[PDB]
This record gives C-alpha cells, structure tokens and sequence, in this order.
C-alpha cells in the first residue's frame, strides 16, 4: 500500500526548455542490501502503450536518449528533460516496485508553440450517405494553436445548437498543433429545407472569424 | 525483436466473462515473469497481478483478486487473463508487460493493448462514408478529404490509407459518442489540388468487433 503522487499534473513547455517532474513515494523505496531504488519511469505517448524510460530510479532502459536523466532517492525523486523535443509530448508516470506495484497520476507533458492559425474546410454529405436518409455535414479546423478554437454551424443565416460533435487530435509531435473535426448531422430532409451551409470560426491566430461554407 | 501480442477488442455481456491472450516472442519466456495492467479511458495505469511461467505461480492486485485469473502457457509461450462478472468498470484498455522476476516489477516490454467495452449491445459495423474534396475545401493550393466512420459500436476502428504507403498530414480523430449512442468518426488527410487529377485515395477501415472492412474511395 504505497501513494504514488506526481506533481505537476500537467504542463507546458517549449522546445528546447528543461523540464522537471517529480513523484513522491509515501514509502522509502530503497533496499538496505540493495542501495538501488524501487522505481521506474514509463512514457506513454498518445495512441501508445507505456515505455520504459528509466529503472533503479537512476539508470535508463536502452534506447533511451540521454536527455532524460533519472533523479532521487529514498521518498522523493525527478524526471529531468533536457532539451524537450517535440516528440516528448507525453504522459509520464512513476511507478513503485519495492512492494506490490503502484503507479501515479501522471503528469501530462504539453508542448508551447507559436501561434498558427487553422485551415478551415468543408464536407457535403456522400451520396451513399444522402441516399440512406442520414446527412452529416463536417468541419475541418486543421493545425492551430492554441487548442481554444470555437467553431459555429450556421445554416441559412440561422445559428445552429444541439445538432453538432466536435473531436480534438491530439497535439502533433513535429508542428506541435491541433486537429478539429465539427460534424453536422440532421436529417436528409432538414438536409434540403436549407440552402447555406456555413462553419463560422473564431480563434486567436484568426483576427476575423473565418467562415467557409456552400450550397446543396 | 521481442515481440508482445495480444488478442482484439472484446465485445462482452454484462456478467459474462473474457479471456485475451498474449504470445511474447524475441527471448525465452521462461526466465521472464508477466503482468497484466488496465488502462480506463483518460485514466492512469494499475497493475493487475503477474505470473511466472515456471510453474504459473501468481500475485495479484489486492482489488482485482475476484475479477482477475492468470494462466500460463509456456509450451506457446502465451499468458492469459481472465475477468470475471464483468460490469462497465472493466471496460478499459489492458495490456501484457514484461519483467524480470529476478529484480522486480520494471516492465520493459509491454504488449499493444486489447479494448475491452462491457455492453448488453451486439457489434455494429460501421457506415464508411467518404469526405469530398472539393474546392471550398481548398486553401493555399492544398485540399482536405478523407473518410466519415458512422455508427459504430463499439471502440475502435482503425484507419489507414492507402494500406500505409501514406502518413503524411492524416488526421484520424477521436470517436464522438452520438445521441444515438454509437461511435462516428472522422479521418482526414489534407493534399495538394495537383495529385487530385492523377492521384487515388482510399481508406482503409477495419472495425474488428463485427469483422467489418471497407476500403472506400475518396474522389472529389
């Protein structure tokens, strides 16, 4: 019955800055006979299953760039990053080995980027769609940041609410931005009672709301 | 070279039960116990119990003790878990990882996750719709299209296109959860107007639970 806690839940950084999480064990975790530490660090990137990055507390796994150094000893303890990638966005976690294995929360690495303005698109409904009695109109906020973006479904002039889902990618791991999809579904007989099918944007790399729309 | 696979998503009943497997394959399973970790959605890790294949000893999470069971099979060099009276708190991602027995639980190599979704629901496949490339759907020279994966249940599909020749600026996005309570998503890949014209685009879906596949062609 080990409390593995990490602090800070989450942060952002920029590429090439230092980073440095920590996990506080509420047990010691050192063996008398041992000196070696009972903790590891995994990393677990988006869509992928949890890598080791360092055992015995101090030693990295091969494979493992020397840019992340292991830290600490007895209850207290430190992942250091030294020159963030944009590849490390990540979520980091300590686990302990001393007893029964016990993880913590994680701590959620985002990356800090330059504002970039998104690529606004948009999608009519298919045929083989249209033609099943089901019509989703799409949205496509593609490479932003920050990942505040408000994305407004308007049809003839008339603000639509309750008849949309959004879906945020996660950041990108070069460009270090967000994808957006906003999808419309009505029925295929709300479909054609309309004419102007619009996606009204707001954004902080956008000064003047971006709109792209078309007609059935 | 040392490989963990595990089986595919699990479409399970309320109070049934499931067994996913794993093969380890690049060193010699023997000297090597394993261990079996849930992953709840936007949640962290938790260690499910471990065994050694030398005589399928087990240890096991002091929660999971009552859902969880370990079986080895050293002679396939695969190991097993089974859960037991399945509610929705096991409906979770699980994974096989690796570690020494000799220094203790640091899993190095771990597997490739298995989606397990608890549902009183049957498999439903998904309706491949494509995204149409057209020139509202341009900016810079450069077009988005892609592939809507409607009315799916449950997680996940997976998307690829072109069978994997292509990677390149493709977006393949979280599922949404629909009023209607199952899964649609979107795919898409932003390209150069230029290749339109001489230049094929087709998704690769597979929602593995109702052994759905579909390789729809997107054209503008």
């Amino acid at each position: 019955d080990i409390v593995m806690s990490q602090s800070p839940s989450s942060l952002a950084v920029s590429v090439g800055e230092k980073v440095t999480m920590s996990c506080k064990s509420s047990q010691s975790l050192l063996y008398s006979s041992n000196q070696k530490n009972y903790l590891a660090w995994y990393q677990q990137k988006p869509g992928q299953s949890p890598k080791l990055l360092i055992y015995w507390a101090s030693t990295r796994e091969s494979g493992v760039p020397d840019r992340f150094t292991g830290s600490g000893s007895g209850t207290d303890f430190t992942l250091t990053i030294s020159s963030v990638k944009a590849e490390d966005l990540a979520v980091y976690y300590c686990q302990q080995y001393y007893s029964y294995p016990t993880f913590g929360a994680g701590t959620k690495l985002e990356l800090k980027r330059t504002v970039a303005a998104p690529s606004v698109f948009i999608f009519p409904p298919s045929d083989e769609q249209l033609k099943s009695g089901t019509a989703s109109v799409v949205c496509l906020l593609n490479n932003f940041y920050p990942r505040e973006a408000k994305v407004q479904w308007k049809v003839d002039n008339a603000l639509q609410s309750g008849n949309s889902q959004e879906s945020v990618t996660e950041q990108d791991s070069k460009d270090s931005t967000y994808s957006l999809s906003s999808t419309l579904t009505l029925s295929k007989a709300d479909y054609e009672k309309h004419k102007v099918y619009a996606c009204e944007v707001t954004h902080q790399g956008l000064s003047s709301p971006v709109t792209k729309s078309f007609n059935r | 070279e040392v490989q963990l696979q595990q089986s595919g998503p699990e479409l399970v009943k309320p109070g049934a039960s499931v067994k996913i497997s794993c093969k380890a394959s690049g060193y010699t399973f023997t000297d090597y116990y394993m261990n079996w970790v849930k992953q709840s959605h936007g949640k962290s890790l938790e260690w499910i119990g471990g065994i050694n294949p030398n005589n399928g000893g087990t240890s096991y999470n002091q929660k999971f003790k009552g859902k969880a069971t370990l079986t080895v099979d050293k002679s396939s060099s695969t190991a097993y878990m089974e859960l037991r009276s399945l509610t929705s708190e096991d409906s979770a991602v699980y994974y096989c990882a690796r570690n020494d027995g000799y220094r203790g639980y640091a899993m190095d190599y771990w597997g490739q996750g298995t989606s397990v979704t608890v549902s009183s629901a049957s498999t439903k496949g998904p309706s491949v719709f494509p995204l149409a490339p057209s020139s509202k759907s341009t900016s810079g020279g450069t077009a988005a299209l892609g592939c809507l994966v409607k009315d799916y249940f449950p997680e996940p599909v997976t998307v690829s296109w072109n069978s994997g020749a292509l990677t390149s600026g493709v977006h393949t996005f979280p599922a949404v959860l629909q009023s209607s309570g199952l899964y649609s998503l979107s795919s898409v890949v932003t390209v150069p107007s230029s290749s339109l014209g001489t230049q094929t685009y087709i998704c690769n879906v597979n929602h593995k639970p109702s052994n759905t596949k579909v390789d729809k062609k997107v054209e503008p």
